[PDB]
């Protein structure tokens, strides 16, 4: 099909290889959020690219918002010289991206109850409680959210191309399940 | 005269001390009907975080 | 709180008591005590006597939030009281809870 699956969310993690302060990351950079008695972490934003990054005193960090690779792996790059200017000996090590997520269009109304009544061992659909589909794919394994308007979103990827080889096995079954 | 009123005021002041000290003494045997205890002991020490957290905001 | 301390008045009082205590006039445990009375007095005085209700809108630069305090700092920003604009380049904003 000439529909191609947009990236909208990159979580990944890395190692800055160091015990970090919390307290004088959270007094002294800026746009950080740090409340230890409800999360232990700092929570820091930057704006290119748009990203939001989860910083523990351990020296892990979680990087959620990005939309691509590159810019998940500069704007950890970019947190992690934001720690290393504090005065912290902070590194990059062991890089990986954890969870991928996004999002397509197939342009038609889909019967949802008739998808979750053939494909009961994949699927599961409970209007009253979440209006839309969610189907288990287990190769590659991906989780799909599949609605009545049309619009698919598909989460859990390592890489792109598990989100287009998903994306290319729900099709014909969406076009074998189109509302006419 | 009030140099020995304020020297009684010391002693006073260690026995205040021994009073507070024996109250928290009796309240850390408490720490050592149960459960309104156990309550007032929580909301205790989750208004002292309060004051801790103010006071190193400031 | 002792969040209004860094105020005009707040800060003409402390310089006020400053000076007092450079001139060897009081001591600083007394200012302190008269401190204390201020932050009760301006607690009571902003709780009970003023009523009234002002929006923001603008653009924010930073924002930070540690010991439950936020601190923004915002950028070309427009404070609206009823009877009219206030235009202002830069405002810095602490909040307690």
């Amino acid at each position: 099909s000439g529909i191609v699956p947009q990236l909208q969310n990159i979580v990944s993690t890395v190692n800055l290889g160091c015990k970090l302060d919390l307290k004088t990351i959270a007094l002294r950079a800026r746009n950080a959020e740090y409340n230890p008695k409800r999360f232990a972490a700092v929570i820091m934003r930057i704006r290119e690219p748009r990203t939001t990054a989860l910083i523990f005193s351990s020296g892990k960090m979680v990087c959620t918002g990005a939309k691509s690779e590159e810019q998940s792996r500069l704007a950890a790059r970019k947190y992690a010289r934001v720690v290393q200017k504090l005065g912290f000996p902070a590194k990059f090590l062991d890089f990986k991206i954890q969870n991928m997520v996004g999002s397509c269009d197939v342009k038609f109304p889909i019967r949802l109850e008739g998808l979750v009544l053939t494909h009961q061992q994949f699927s599961s659909y409970e209007p009253e409680l979440f209006p839309g589909l969610i189907y288990r794919m287990i190769k590659p394994r991906i989780v799909l959210l599949i609605f009545v308007s049309g619009k698919v979103v598909l989460t859990g990827a390592k890489v792109r191309a598990e989100i287009y080889e998903a994306f290319e096995n729900i099709y014909p079954i969406l076009k074998g399940f189109r509302k006419t | 005269v009030r140099a020995q009123l304020k020297f009684f005021e010391q002693l006073d002041q260690i026995e205040k001390q021994r009073k507070d000290e024996q109250e928290r003494e009796i309240l850390m045997r408490a720490a050592k009907l149960r459960l309104k205890q156990k309550a007032k002991e929580m909301q205790q020490q989750e208004l002292a975080q309060m004051r801790q957290r103010d006071a190193n905001l400031t | 709180y002792q969040l209004y301390r860094n105020t005009t008045l707040g800060n003409s009082l402390q310089e006020s008591l400053d000076e007092l205590i450079q001139s060897q006039q009081i001591t600083p445990q007394l200012a302190l005590q008269v401190l204390l009375q201020f932050d009760k007095a301006i607690n009571a005085a902003l709780a009970q006597r003023v009523r009234n209700r002002v929006n923001f809108r603008g653009s924010l630069n930073t924002y930070r939030f540690c010991d439950n305090v936020w601190t923004f700092v915002l950028n070309d920003v427009e404070f609206r009281e009823v009877t009219e604009l206030i235009k202002v380049d830069k405002v810095k904003i602490v909040a307690c809870d």
